[PDB]
């Protein structure tokens, strides 16, 4: 339920 | 040892309460206990937001199974302690680099 980020991938 | 930056019982809102206090800046973190998922870690990061100035930033520190941690599963570590050391030397996808942990 809280916000966390993820590392993207590069497309 | 005590490692520096582990503080492992803090919560979310005073994890960002410790980070935006004086004698932090970009890239001072730390990692705590997850909050939401029992069993995983967080790691919460002060950063600068163009529009915005000083911000926390949290990433979920998952277990691979056993003695592995990862925040993304490109690149995975044999404990805390190397994830963490991968992140100072470069940000790698990460929000931005990790520089020192939390002051107190």
């Amino acid at each position: 339920e809280p916000q966390y980020e993820e590392i993207p991938i590069y497309l | 040892e005590p490692e520096p930056w582990f503080f492992k019982n803090l919560s979310r809102k005073d994890a960002e309460r410790q980070l935006l206090a004086p004698g932090n800046t970009h890239g001072s973190f730390l990692i705590r206990e997850s909050e939401s998922t029992a069993g995983s870690f967080s790691l919460s990061v002060r950063d600068f937001d163009q529009n915005q100035g000083e911000v926390v930033k949290h990433y979920k520190i998952r277990n691979l199974d056993n003695g592995g941690f990862y925040i993304s599963p490109r690149i995975t570590f044999p404990g805390l302690h190397e994830l963490v050391r991968h992140y100072t030397n470069a940000s790698d996808g990460l929000c931005t680099r990790l520089s020192r942990p939390c002051q107190t």
